[PDB]
């Protein structure tokens, strides 16, 4: 059913597994009108689907025209999102079909149960964990291919860089939505925090910087304290 | 109007015909029913006074026979029978007419209750989903299950109501997945009235069966079935302006017949505040909605 920290391990077995975030699928700016009124003009969007073992991550970008004319465009964009997710499902061989998809919003379910009726074996599940991925956009490659896309479109990243190669896939998510919660909490600092030392790049083929082991456990500290400061300044403790 | 006699009342029971309930003691001198309205499926219900566990009965139509019960000591329960002598039969039901041991169905002239719950109900349609071929009425009780429910054990002793299922390749067409499951006029007209029913008039009939096998048994899968053809109607935007002012009405004498004392196991709290409040044809079902809203504000 249900996943969440009694069954945290499931995510880094063998059995293929997508996660699908849609928060950033349907987006707009909110603006006054000439008469003084308010509307909202989309700008583009992306699907979030990543495998949590592997790092892949299938970033279908939602270009505003697929709104056009359209009307109630947030019940819209779930569907959308399940019709994209069912879509990328059938262009995988059958063996790279994921065993089961997990949304990051319930309201996520019934769409893609829907569309995946095709798929009776596909396990649709919803999570109780609270992960960051709506941060995804804070990652300036991913926000920069989003923005300029002119047309629908799907890229491929690994959104793990080459930390498979040196940790494990738990470690390696771990560090993910420690980084994404961080840039949810405060963006500017986690930026601060990953770029202030200019002498570790980001490789042209990579998300992240070529941080050492060493240096990934002082960013991963500075993460944490990071998150524990704007809980502070947050509640006041 | 016709007789169901009972050779006698072996175990006390309370005994049902239609929405009447009456009290028979242990070897008492009870021989039937009489005076009872031609024209309409009747159903003759029963609970044991000592195990008010398995609420049973025989869904049955005078027209197709002449039909009695006599209660059976090996399997413990009141059975109904079809005397194939007609004659006998006559003579049988004139001796108990004769020495006044039989109740009489009691309609008041006034009242069209039954009819209005059985309006669409016929017979033939009610023996394709209770199959028993050899017999002209058909068993009922609260136990059994339907076959949507076995495919969730024993298949000849289930109801066999048409399979209704919002999240299925039948009630979704392939790129009208959006549309369809929020706007199900596709499933209802084009699979369900069109396809499966022909009519509507055999749909309100199984809608109408489902409701009687709930409320008469408890049984839980007819309930579901109820729910779920109400809900199917209600959550389509187009339907016929005809079918909804009749299920208005259908709706309506059920929930009116319905006993207060078990409006909380038969009314689906999610069902009724979508249909009413939430659907389509939240602005369609007056009558429905009014006695409602006056019985049973609680549940909305
Ligand atoms: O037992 C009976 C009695 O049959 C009837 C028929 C009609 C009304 C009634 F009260 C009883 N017949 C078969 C030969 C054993
Ligand atoms: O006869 C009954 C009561 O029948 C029962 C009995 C016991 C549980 C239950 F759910 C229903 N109702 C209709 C109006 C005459």
């Amino acid at each position: 059913g249900a996943m969440n920290s009694s069954n945290y391990a499931e995510l880094f077995n063998n059995d293929i597994k997508l996660f699908v975030d849609d928060t950033n699928v349907y987006r707009v700016t909110v603006h006054k009108t000439f008469e003084g009124n308010v509307a909202t003009k989309a700008i583009n969007g992306c699907i979030f689907t990543l495998n949590p073992k592997t790092g892949h991550l299938f970033l279908k970008i939602i270009h505003t025209s697929v709104w056009a004319g359209q009307k109630r465009l947030s019940q819209l964009a779930k569907w959308k999102t399940a019709e994209e997710v069912s879509a990328l499902v059938r262009s995988l061989p059958k063996e790279e079909q994921p065993k089961q998809i997990i949304v990051t919003r319930k309201a996520m379910l019934d769409p893609l149960e829907v569309h995946m009726l095709d798929f009776p074996n596909i396990a649709i599940r919803p999570t109780e964990l609270r992960l960051p991925f709506s941060a995804a956009m804070s990652i300036d490659k991913l926000s920069d291919v989003v923005m300029k896309a002119t047309e629908p479109q799907m890229v491929l990243f690994n959104i793990y860089d080459d930390w498979l190669d040196r940790i494990s896939s738990y470690t390696a998510f771990s560090r993910l939505t420690l980084l994404l919660r961080a840039l949810k909490t405060n963006e500017e600092s986690a930026k601060m925090i990953l770029l202030s030392d200019p002498t570790i790049t980001i490789k042209s083929y990579h998300l992240w910087p070529s941080f050492t082991d060493e240096q990934w456990i002082t960013i991963e500290s500075q993460m944490r304290d990071l998150i524990l400061t704007e809980y502070g300044r947050k509640y006041n403790v | 109007m016709n007789t169901v006699p009972f050779t006698s009342a072996p175990i006390e029971v309370t005994i049902g015909i239609d929405q009447y309930s009456f009290n028979v003691k242990e070897n008492q001198p009870f021989h039937g029913i009489k005076d009872i309205p031609i024209g309409h499926v009747h159903v003759i219900h029963f609970q044991h006074a000592d195990n008010s566990s398995m609420r049973y009965g025989y869904w049955f139509d005078c027209r197709m026979g002449n039909f009695y019960i006599q209660y059976d000591p090996k399997d413990g329960l009141y059975k109904m029978m079809e005397e194939r002598d007609g004659a006998k039969f006559e003579n049988i039901v004139h001796n108990f007419k004769e020495r006044q041991m039989m109740v009489s169905y009691p309609k008041i002239d006034e009242d069209d209750t039954w009819y209005n719950l059985t309006e669409f109900v016929q017979m033939d349609k009610i023996r394709k989903i209770v199959r028993k071929d050899e017999n002209q009425f058909s068993y009922v009780d609260s136990s059994m299950t339907t076959v949507q429910e076995n495919e969730l054990s024993d298949p000849a002793h289930s109801l066999n109501y048409t399979v209704i299922n919002f999240k299925s390749r039948e009630a979704i067409r392939p790129g009208h997945e959006m549309e369809d499951f929020l706007d199900k006029s596709y499933y209802l007209n084009t699979v369900m009235l069109q396809g499966i029913f022909k009519n509507s008039s055999n749909y309100f009939g199984e809608l109408q069966f489902a409701f009687l096998n709930a409320m008469f048994f408890g049984n839980y899968g007819s309930s579901l079935q109820w729910h779920a053809m109400i809900e199917l109607i209600c959550s389509s935007a187009t339907v016929p302006k005809h079918m909804l002012d009749k299920l208005d009405e259908i709706l309506y004498y059920q929930i009116k017949t319905l006993p207060e004392q078990y409006s909380d196991i038969l009314l689906n709290e999610r069902v009724w505040n979508i249909c009413l409040y939430s659907s389509f044809q939240k602005n369609s079902l007056h009558n429905t909605e009014k006695i409602m809203e006056n019985k049973y504000p609680e549940l909305l």
